[PDB]
């Protein structure tokens, strides 16, 4: 249904001498691009990061890039006069694109001054966020007028050279992204809720895509204190959810934890608690 | 300006079986800005060989790392993610509860 590439950079100024530039590539949660600082290079963190693009064009975007990097990086120490009150500050941009299963793309680029939206590019112009007052408007005004080419070049790059790799990236990746991968579960005793009380964890881990089902049960009843957690990240693309419930003493034999996930389908995951209590 | 502090969660990737390889994971979210210190710990000392995610960040412009290693437990050993931040008096540690885990919601 839609489906996004991201681009972000990080620069952090923290003296008028010393700033430090990062940045990397995002098919929505996985990376799959990075930026090595000491080269100047694209890192390709997949087999399939080049998706349909030639290395002509990669090498094309590189030099771009690194350009960008240092330019930016650049004029922004320039412009920061001597200071040293403003210092140190941080800069974050987010550009790229959406695919829209029934709609066109969508293309943005947006960027934020020490946590907080500072402007964005709307199609042909640099807007500033009414949240951000002076600062924003200033910067505008400058990249309006005086880098009025470099902005024709980003809204090719984020109109057009986005949404382009995006399909051939997905195109090269397909049978990784739309991979299933079932997870595994455990159980384990919790922090005590209180006296005569006892809290028993349901331990979820190893599953992909996200969307997961997790219930504590006595037989086909499931358990009113059934409680979820965060959905967290694992390394190598799968993820991790911790399910929990308090139980009077006495009362924990025969119960069980169950999961639900697109990978089982028709064959749940059903574990017993068989004590530590 | 401003200023968020991070929140640290603790995890195994697999079940807590003594001798047996597994993975020691920390999520390390929602801070800015993006100048931080983590550290997983072996019985307080850093792990020097660790793994961590190139710096990502939030729609609310939040940042986040995840970091992991893998290790081995064992009854004796204690393992735990340090972090240090300008919104941290100081340093932060997170013991690894092997039962539960140590996560924030
Ligand atoms: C950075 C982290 C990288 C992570 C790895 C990513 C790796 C990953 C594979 C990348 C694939 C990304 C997909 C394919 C696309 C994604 C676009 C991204 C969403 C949008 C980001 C745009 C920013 C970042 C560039 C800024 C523009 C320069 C600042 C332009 C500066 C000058 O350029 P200019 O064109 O104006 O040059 C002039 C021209 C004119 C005539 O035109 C001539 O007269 C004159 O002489 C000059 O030559
Ligand atoms: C060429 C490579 C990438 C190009 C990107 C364009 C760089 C733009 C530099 C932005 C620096 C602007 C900061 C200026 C600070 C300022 O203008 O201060 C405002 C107050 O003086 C208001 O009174
Ligand atoms: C700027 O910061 C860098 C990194 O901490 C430091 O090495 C350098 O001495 C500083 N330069 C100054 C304060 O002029
Ligand atoms: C104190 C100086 C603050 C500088 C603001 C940075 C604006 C960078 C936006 C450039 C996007 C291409």
């Amino acid at each position: 249904e839609h489906v996004s590439f991201h681009v972000i950079q990080i620069f952090s100024f923290v003296n008028q001498s010393w700033a430090r530039g990062q940045g990397s590539g995002w098919l929505d949660e996985l990376q799959t691009h990075g930026w090595d600082s000491e080269s100047g290079t694209i890192i390709f963190l997949h087999q399939w990061s080049k998706g349909q693009f030639s290395n002509e064009e990669l090498s094309d975007l590189e030099l771009l890039f690194r350009f960008y990097l240092f330019g930016l990086t650049r004029e922004i120490q320039d412009h920061a006069s001597q200071d040293y009150s403003k210092y140190p500050f941080e800069v974050q941009v987010k550009a790229g694109c959406e695919l829209h299963s029934g709609g066109s793309p969508e293309g943005f680029f947006q960027v934020a001054f020490n946590g907080l939206d500072l402007l964005s590019f709307q199609q042909t112009t640099w807007v500033p966020s009414p949240g951000c007052g002076s600062l924003a408007q200033s910067v505008c005004h400058l990249l309006n007028h005086q880098y009025e080419g470099v902005t024709e070049t980003v809204y090719n790059l984020i109109r057009s050279t986005c949404p382009r790799f995006l399909l051939g990236l997905l195109d090269a990746g397909k049978m990784y992204v739309h991979r299933q991968v079932r997870p595994e579960a455990w159980l384990s005793s919790g922090p005590s809720p209180g006296p005569g009380r006892l809290q028993l964890v349901c331990h979820v881990s190893g599953f992909y895509p996200k969307p997961v089902w997790v219930m504590w049960m006595r037989g086909e009843q499931e358990q009113q204190g059934t409680q979820l957690g965060d959905i967290l990240p694992n390394a190598n693309g799968t993820w991790y959810l911790r399910a929990t419930l308090d139980v009077a003493d006495g009362e924990a034999a025969g119960l069980s934890c169950r999961v639900k996930h697109s990978s089982l389908e028709g064959q749940d995951i059903i574990l017993y608690w068989r004590g530590s209590l | 300006a401003i200023q968020r502090t991070p929140k640290i969660q603790v995890y195994s990737r697999h079940p807590a079986e003594n001798g047996k390889s597994n993975f020691l994971n920390c999520y390390v979210s929602g801070f800015h800005p993006s100048d931080i210190e983590v550290d997983l710990l072996k019985n307080g000392e850093r792990i020097e060989k660790v793994e961590h995610s190139d710096l990502s960040f939030s729609k609310d412009w939040s940042f986040y790392l995840l970091y992991y290693t893998e290790f081995t437990p064992t009854e004796k050993d204690e393992y735990a993610c340090r972090v240090n931040h300008v919104t941290l008096s100081q340093p932060k540690i997170v013991k690894w509860d092997r039962d539960m885990g140590s996560l924030v919601p």
